[PDB]
């Protein structure tokens, strides 16, 4: 029920943004970083994928059709880059 | 990575390509005599392009995605334990 | 997009070499192995290739789209060239 | 000989820069331009191609191998959105 979790800023603000206005957001990044934690950065839901160009070293997972968890994992810590699509 | 045959080598050689670009990472262009070539990739290769490409096709969410890699890189960053 | 099995793309070949050129199309190639491929026209991965090199780096991702924005917006030089 | 040409902002900014200092460049993007109007938005020299995302509708020439001509041809009027690469 917990894991400790390394944000970027950006990230955070969203993350904070989804408790407290889209708690069904935040379940679904939540079974993402579970996944990610038991499983590796490349195996299990939300269809895992590595990134390329300068996304190069990250990864990302379908948190639903429009946004997308983008993280790396470092010597099994996870680190999130964005859970949150900026258009 | 990449390899370039024709397409009479390509016919019967399909699985001899098809491993390589698989296991090596390699990628497979397949010329022709009225040069309507294909390329070949794996199926992770192709997702991760077009995933590439969909994170980077508006400014503002190529600009996050740099300034957030950005500061994970030099450590600007809350860690935090989080319920989950 | 097109999906179609090893069996079937080893015989027409040339059919769906064909077929995503003119179509602009995809096959993914499946196999028992569980490694799968992609086939797109060369055109299709050039441009897709091109396209990342120049998104590659912020701010030249938005050079082009403030660029392109103001070409549409009609913000823009217009000069005789000599070339 | 003369073309007219409709430049965005920045783009020209770029070929007044290498007007002034890399005359070399100017001669070659000249060289695309002409090959341009000639030939249409993807024949000629410098591999033009089309683009994707949101550069869909534009198409890029190399003018060596870090800049590109960014451009799109409408009703044979040539408009340019990038003459040079922006690090």
């Amino acid at each position: 029920a917990r894991l400790n979790i390394t944000f970027s800023p950006q990230a955070f603000e969203d993350y904070k943004y989804f408790q407290q206005n889209d708690k069904k957001m935040v379940k679904k990044i939540n079974e993402l970083l579970k996944s990610i934690d038991r499983n590796g950065a490349l195996e299990g839901i939300g269809k895992p994928e590595k990134l390329k160009s300068n996304l190069t070293g990250y990864y990302s997972r379908r948190i639903n059709h429009e946004h997308r968890l983008v993280y790396t994992v470092d010597d099994n810590h996870i680190k999130i880059a964005s859970c949150k699509y900026h258009y | 990575h990449m390899i370039i045959k024709n397409y009479s080598y390509a016919r019967q050689n399909l699985k001899a390509l098809m491993t390589k670009v698989n296991d090596d990472s390699d990628m497979v262009t397949v010329t022709s005599t009225d040069d309507k070539n294909v390329v070949i990739m794996s199926e992770s290769d192709y997702n991760s392009m077009m995933e590439t490409l969909y994170l980077q096709q508006n400014p503002n969410n190529a600009e996050h995605l740099a300034q957030s890699i950005a500061d994970l890189e030099r450590g600007k960053t809350i860690t935090k334990d989080i319920d989950v």
